[PDB]
């Protein structure tokens, strides 16, 4: 086969990404991996004169798979996976009662990768307590987790899916990176024969797949909720204000002044004010404008998107989509139900992945995320529950919210 | 010597060309000893001679029982490709393993003995004086690793792995360390076997061009490597001398707290906190700074562990790994890494850039990535912090926090949380509504309050910040309340700064802030919009 050509973003050098450094076990796994890889091709040992490299992790069932973050790499090379070779994003991908997502990464690894273009996929497996130098590998094969593979692959790929879509002319099909997305209307039972028959429609192809059921039905930008209580207090008003003041940065149309009147008298926290018609009114007309959407709200694709979570407590976060501040694209909530199995970091992981799942279907692409973490703390754990192929911006934040609760 | 080696191809930075430098003429006495020296590395293949067809060049200097020549390859370093970065940071003797025996080997003339790409050759192009200097020049270039270029460490280093790789094969028994030049190779065979094979790798390294000290030149135990004491059982630093001066430099400053933080990997205890605060200071260079009265005690605590000698024990993977950790004071901890009760395999402190339990976050972090780095596992922990302090203060903290499996360990001063603010307000306790401010110019500022019950204060402020009156207000509410208070106000920097839960400071008002706190029985803060109209008639009598 052919190797399609790739150049680099004129005046762009290649990644020199430091890798970092791993559990004895991780790098175990990843000579493994490396040895048979190398073994079948898909991988060649490089020298000193290849300067660039590209970190490498492992993850996991039972079995560990090598990870490799191309996101320098991809950002190196943007025009050619975006403008050149560019996958066009289905809007109505979204709209479908249900999308089951197929890992297809392994089609790429037949593929022979542009003899020119090998020196920039180098990593390295490091070793404990430097050592030794490290093991230096480049590709030889289109590398999973880099957005040039699927771009050079689609033409194979919209070959053989051309029947399945004929046959299925309402079933929606894109591709991101080493996975189909796949969504239909069908009965949750008939969703799934579909997928064993395009999975083995697949398989007649010559394409392995191994072996999440999301429904961007519930997916929009959540309301926000005042609460409701039986009686009031000089605090709740407080609070209750608070509340609504903030959300004025976002509806300027809320109207509270006959409130502000409630309690103009200095008074103690526990008193129990009463309830004003006046004053009410201006409540129920505040909660009116809260159940209708913001006006101008649109997804400006120039730009970024950037992803604010939440710690809630309980296992509760909260986080918001936007790309101009308070005018949310999407906000929404998680929860990991196991006590006694579940921890903070992994909440935090679980959440990033679910909400660039939801990007990627939303999208086709994936937000920046700001995330309520230690960057160290970080750097060392998001591995362990990581279960995806890409892997999304990120940076840290360290000032805290001002009432949490303010998101739900 | 040049060796059968593969070369590795260098090629220059895209788009440039080689080096065309000026060759000012020199001494006519150094213009001999270079002839001399530079003829005589010809005849070993390690120069040639060409004519002036090739157009590149590059100046060449005399140093001194004998001379020696240097060559700045300044102009052509800057034109060579780049390489993979020749290893960065050093193997801690922590992470090393006993063996029995372990002998060091140098390579002699290392980077002399490997090949040059022969294509890259004409860009090492240099030319020797004839006096005259209208005289013709002699044109030599080199046939290996040129000294002190670019490329010389890290194609030295891969020529050397690979040259390693048969004899590696052969003998899976033995353990060969790589470091720039040298070769540390270590066994657990009967030290017969061990002399056996290490000249069985002498004699292979041989063959490929690469000479080595023989069994009499071979360096004895303890190793001074990297500034430390190696012996075969234990590793410590080099002897640290600190110097008794009356004055004090900024960078006689720099080079104490230098040679003291390297004594902390193994000396416990040691504490950089009054030292290192002066050259935080200013940016100063050669600027004098009085020794300031509390780092003359730290330098007498410092002087006093390091009168005695410590050591550590390397590691042993069948036994596990424990790492503990001790609080020290003003934001200083101190911790040990361990894996049995009376050695350490090394020690350190982390120092805050805050709560105590946040600090102590950190510091499991700090240790963890070290860890990481030198063992590839990480430890299991002794902490001093009873389990439901640390339950409530991750299950409330707004980051998320992670904790590797650890252990109390009832060993004072143990961390404690030391006040925790009510969740909803007091019933039975009298409501405050504090404010505070000042002027940017002015500089002067007021702070009160005004309670449910009527009662109302207000206190003038010289040197004051609209920040740090707003914490002034809310000091004036605990001073004069009972032990059960509500305090109400429109700063969100006080309220953020008080629900951090910070456990001391610098800020002496915040400290006396804590005081106030940790005296109270039940304080509940809570926050209200600003200029809003709703209790805030405080800030009227403050403005
Ligand atoms: C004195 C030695 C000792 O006896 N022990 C038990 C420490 C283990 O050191 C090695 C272990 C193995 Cl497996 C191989 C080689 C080892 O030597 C070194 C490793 C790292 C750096 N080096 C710098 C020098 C000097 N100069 C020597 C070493
Ligand atoms: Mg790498």
């Amino acid at each position: 086969i052919e190797t399609v050509p790739v150049k680099l973003k004129p005046g762009m050098d290649g990644p020199k990404v430091k890798q970092w450094p791993l559990t004895e076990e991780k790098i175990k796994a990843l000579v493994e991996i490396c040895t048979e890889m190398e073994k079948e091709g898909k991988i060649s040992k490089i020298g000193p004169e290849n300067p660039y490299n590209t970190p490498v992790f492992a993850i996991k069932s039972t079995k560990w798979r090598k990870l490799v973050d191309f996101r320098e790499l991809n950002k190196r090379t943007q025009d050619f996976w975006e403008v050149q070779l560019g996958i066009p994003h289905p809007a109505g991908l979204k709209k479908k009662k249900s999308v089951t997502v197929l890992d297809v990464g392994d089609a790429y690894f037949s593929v022979p990768l542009d003899e020119d273009f090998r020196k920039y996929t180098a990593f390295t497996i490091p070793s404990i307590n430097n050592e030794t130098p490290g093991i230096r590998y480049q590709y030889n094969v289109l590398p999973q987790g880099w957005k040039g593979s699927p771009a050079i692959f689609q033409s194979s790929m919209t070959k053989i899916l051309e029947p399945f879509k004929k046959q299925n002319p309402d079933i929606v099909i894109y591709q991101y990176m080493d996975d189909l997305y796949v969504g239909s209307d069908l009965e949750i039972g008939q969703h799934r024969t579909k997928i064993e028959e395009l999975r083995q429609h697949l398989l007649r192809w010559g394409l392995t797949t191994p072996d999440y059921e999301l429904h961007p039905d519930k997916w929009t930008v959540q309301p926000i909720v005042l609460p409701e209580k039986d009686s009031w207090t000089v605090n709740d008003i407080q609070k209750l204000v608070g509340k609504l003041n903030w959300a004025s940065q976002i509806y300027p149309g809320i109207k509270v002044r006959q409130l502000s009147k409630l309690l103009r008298g200095t008074k103690a926290l526990t008193e129990v004010i009463p309830l004003t018609e006046e004053a009410e009114l201006e409540l129920a007309e505040n909660r009116e404008i809260l159940k209708e959407p913001v006006h101008g709200v649109y997804y400006d694709p120039s730009k970024d998107l950037i992803a604010e979570i939440q710690k809630q407590g309980q296992g509760q976060w909260t986080y918001q989509i936007y790309q101009e501040p308070f005018k949310n694209l999407k906000t929404g909530k998680y929860a990991r139900m196991r006590g006694a199995h579940t921890n903070d970091v992994k909440q935090l992981t679980e959440a990033v992945q679910k909400i660039t799942t939801e990007s990627i279907v939303i999208w086709g692409k994936t937000p920046k995320f700001k995330l309520p973490i230690q960057k160290e703390t970080w750097e060392t754990w998001w591995t362990e529950y990581w279960q995806a192929t890409w892997i999304p911006e990120w940076e840290f934040v360290n000032t805290p919210p001002l009432v949490k609760l303010w998101y739900q | 010597p040049i060796s059968p080696i593969e070369t590795v191809p260098v090629k220059l930075k895209p788009g440039m060309d080689g080096p065309k430098v000026k060759q000012w003429p020199l001494t006519e006495e150094k213009i001999k000893a270079l002839v001399e020296i530079c003829t005589e590395m010809e005849k070993e293949g390690k120069i040639s001679k060409i004519g002036p067809e090739n157009p590149y060049n590059t100046p060449v200097f005399a140093i001194k029982t004998k001379w020696r020549k240097l060559v700045d390859f300044r102009e052509l370093n800057k034109r060579t490709q780049d390489f993979w970065e020749v290893q960065l940071g050093i193997p801690h003797p922590a992470g090393l393993k006993k063996k029995k025996s372990v002998t060091v080997l140098d390579v002699g003339d290392a980077y002399f003995s490997v090949p040059l790409d022969e294509d890259f050759r004409k860009y090492t192009a240099f030319t020797i004086p004839s006096i005259n200097n209208e005289t013709p020049g002699i044109r030599y270039q080199y046939n290996v690793l040129p000294q002190g270029w670019k490329g010389s460490p890290a194609i030295f280093q891969s020529s050397m792995t690979k040259i390693l790789e048969p004899f590696a094969a052969q003998n899976p028994d033995i353990v060969i360390y790589q470091y720039m030049d040298d070769l540390y190779v270590g066994s657990d065979l009967e030290i017969g076997q061990h002399r056996t094979k290490i000249e069985e790798l002498r004699q292979h390294l041989l063959r490929w061009g690469l000479t080595t000290p023989d069994k009499k030149h071979q360096k004895e135990p303890p190793f001074l490597w990297m500034g430390y004491e190696l012996h075969p059982d234990k590793w410590t630093v080099q002897p640290i001398v600190l110097p008794e001066k009356d004055s004090w430099t900024v960078n006689d400053i720099q080079k104490l707290v230098g040679k003291l933080n390297w004594a902390s990997q193994i000396y416990p205890g040691i504490k950089v906190r009054q030292l290192s605060k002066l050259l935080r200071g200013t940016k100063a260079l050669t600027e004098v700074i009085p020794l300031t009265e509390e780092a003359e005690l730290e330098l007498a605590e410092n002087r006093e562990i390091l009168k005695e000698p410590v050591h550590g024990v390397y590691y042993d993977p069948s036994k596990d790994l424990i790492a503990e950790i001790q609080k020290q004071g003003q934001g200083q901890w101190t911790y040990q890494i361990y894996q049995e009760p009376f050695k350490n395999l090394k020690t350190g402190k982390y120092a805050r850039m805050t709560n105590d339990v946040k600090q102590l976050t950190e510091a499991v972090q700090k240790i963890t990535t070290e860890s990481i780095v030198i063992w590839g596992k990480t430890p299991k922990f002794k902490l001093p912090i009873q389990k439901e302090t640390w339950e409530t203060w991750w299950t409330e903290y707004w980051q998320a926090t992670w904790i590797p499996e650890w252990e109390f360990v009832n060993t004072p001063p143990l961390v404690k949380l030391w006040y925790q603010l009510e969740k909803e307000p007091i019933v039975g306790a009298e409501t405050f509504y504090v404010d505070g401010a000042a002027n940017r110019e002015t500089k002067l500022g007021k702070a009160g309050y005004v309670t449910n019950k009527g009662r109302q204060k207000v206190v003038p402020l010289t040197n004051t910040t609209n920040q740090k009156t707003e914490l002034q207000a809310i000091y004036l509410a605990l001073q004069d309340s009972g032990l059960e208070v509500n305090i109400v106000t429109d700063s969100q920097y006080a309220l953020g700064i008080i629900q951090a839960q910070p456990d001391k400071s610098e800020s002496e008002l915040v400290n006396q802030i804590i005081e106030q706190l940790i005296k109270k029985e039940k304080v509940y803060l809570a926050w209200v919009p600003a200029h809003k109209g709703i209790g805030g008639n405080e800030q009227v009598d403050k403005l």
